[PDB]
C-alpha cells in the first residue's frame, strides 16, 4: 500500500497534486486466511512530508492509496476503505471561541 | 496493458494509424537480437512488389546443409516452436494461389494495382490505411 | 534461560551447532520435525474458524496475534533444541539498515 499525498485544486481540472508520495505499509495475507479487520485504525505518520511541502497540517489535504498485489498486479483503489488525515493539535490547544451574544434574535 | 493485469489483450498494434511505428520497432527488436547473434546482416526482406513465382528458398526448403562445414540441418527459417503451448507444436502454412498470380493482357497482379494505391495517398492516415 | 543471540554476533561453532541441528530437525517425519513444526503456520490448513471451511491455523490481525506467535517460536525453539542446539533461535536487527539478507542465509 503506497501512500500518496494529494492537495486539491479548485476545477474541473482533475489536476489533483498527489505527485508527492507520502508513506507506504505492507499487509500479509493469502487464500484461506482468517477473515479478520482492525478493532483500531493503522496511523501512518505523514507529518513530515506535509511540513515539507510548505503547507499547514491543519489546512485542507487528502491522502490516497496505491494498492499493488503480491502478484505485482496493480488492484482497484476500492479493495481497501479510502484513507483518512488525522490531525493531532499540540496540547493543550484550545480552538476558537465561540462569537459573542445574540444581537439578537436566534 | 501491462505486464501484472488481470484482464490482457493482444500487443501489437493493428487497424490503427501506428501500426507501421509498432511493427518498424518490433523488427529492429528482432533484428537486433540475430544481429548479437551473429548475424553479419540485417534482416533479409522478400518484396511482394515484384509479382511471385514460388516462395523464397529459405524460406520454403525444410533443411539446410552449410556449404562450408558440409552438415545436412533442419532449416531454421522453414518453421517455428510454440514454447507454451508444448514442445512438440510448431508453426504451420498453406498457400494460396492468389500470390502466384501473373500480369494478363492489360490485367496487373492484385499486389501491384493495391501497393501504389496505397503509395499514391499523400495523407499519412489515408496512406496507412491503404497500406 | 535458552538464550537468543543477535544473527550477526553468532561464533561459527555456534552456527556449525545450529546447522547440524536444523539439518537433522529437517530430516524428522515426526512431529517434532521440521515439516510438522511449519505445518502449524499456513498452508495445509487443518484448523477451521465461524464459517464452518478450512481456515489457516495462525493468528492475524487479531489482538491474539502476538502472543500465537510467542508460543510458535517457543514450540519452533525446543523443536530445535530436540536436536542440539545449544543456542536458542537467533533474531536479526533489521531496525538496523541492510546491505543484503544475513550471512547466515545469503
Ligand atoms: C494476482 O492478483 C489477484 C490475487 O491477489 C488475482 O485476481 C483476483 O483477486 C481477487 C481478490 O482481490 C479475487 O476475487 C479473484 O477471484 C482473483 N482472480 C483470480 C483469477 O485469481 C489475480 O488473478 C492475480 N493476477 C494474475 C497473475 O492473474
Ligand atoms: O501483423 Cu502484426 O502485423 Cu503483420
Ligand atoms: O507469520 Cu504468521 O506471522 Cu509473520
Amino acid at each position: 500500500v503506497r501512500i500518496k499525498l494529494c492537495i486539491p485544486t479548485e476545477d474541473k481540472r482533475q489536476s489533483d497534486n498527489c505527485d508527492n508520495d507520502a508513506g507506504q505499509f505492507f499487509i500479509l495475507g493469502g487464500t484461506n486466511e482468517m477473515p479478520w479487520n482492525f478493532a483500531f485504525p493503522y496511523l501512518h505518520e505523514i507529518t513530515d512530508t506535509v511540513l515539507s511541502l510548505g503547507l499547514a497540517l491543519d489546512s485542507n489535504y487528502y491522502v490516497t492509496a496505491e494498492v499493488t498485489a503480491i502478484n505485482g498486479t496493480l488492484m482497484p483503489t476500492q479493495t481497501i476503505p479510502r484513507p483518512i488525515v488525522t490531525y493531532i493539535p499540540p496540547q493543550g490547544f484550545k480552538d476558537v471561541n465561540m462569537v459573542n451574544m445574540d444581537t439578537s434574535s436566534l | 496493458p501491462n505486464p501484472t493485469a488481470k484482464h490482457r489483450h493482444a500487443c501489437c498494434l493493428h487497424g490503427m494509424a501506428t501500426f507501421p511505428q509498432w511493427h518498424r520497432l518490433y523488427v529492429v527488436q528482432f533484428e537486433h537480437s540475430l544481429n548479437r547473434h551473429g548475424a553479419i546482416v540485417g534482416v533479409p526482406y522478400w518484396d511482394w512488389t515484384y509479382p511471385m513465382t514460388e516462395v523464397p528458398g529459405l524460406l520454403t526448403s525444410e533443411k539446410y546443409t552449410d556449404p562450408f562445414t558440409g552438415i545436412e540441418t533442419f532449416n531454421p527459417f522453414n518453421h517455428g516452436h510454440i514454447s507454451f503451448i508444448s514442445p512438440e507444436t510448431m508453426t504451420t502454412r498453406e498457400v494460396s494461389e492468389h500470390l502466384f498470380e501473373q500480369p494478363a493482357l492489360g490485367k496487373q497482379t492484385w499486389l501491384f494495382n493495391n501497393i501504389i494505391l496505397a503509395l499514391e495517398q499523400t495523407d499519412y492516415c489515408d496512406f496507412e490505411v491503404q497500406f | 534461560n535458552l538464550i537468543r543471540k543477535n544473527v550477526d554476533t553468532l561464533t561459527p561453532d555456534e552456527i556449525l551447532n545450529l546447522q547440524v541441528s536444523l539439518r537433522a530437525m529437517q530430516d524428522d517425519e515426526g512431529a517434532s520435525g521440521y515439516q510438522a513444526i511449519s505445518a502449524y503456520h499456513g498452508e495445509p490448513a487443518d484448523c477451521k474458524a465461524a464459517d464452518g471451511s478450512t481456515i489457516v491455523c495462525c493468528l492475524h490481525g487479531m489482538p491474539t496475534f502476538p502472543m500465537w506467535h510467542r508460543l510458535y517460536l517457543v514450540q519452533f525453539e525446543q523443536a530445535l533444541v530436540a536436536h542440539g542446539s545449544t543456542l536458542g533461535i537467533p533474531y536479526w536487527d533489521w531496525t538496523k539498515p541492510m546491505t543484503q539478507l544475513p550471512e547466515l542465509v545469503q
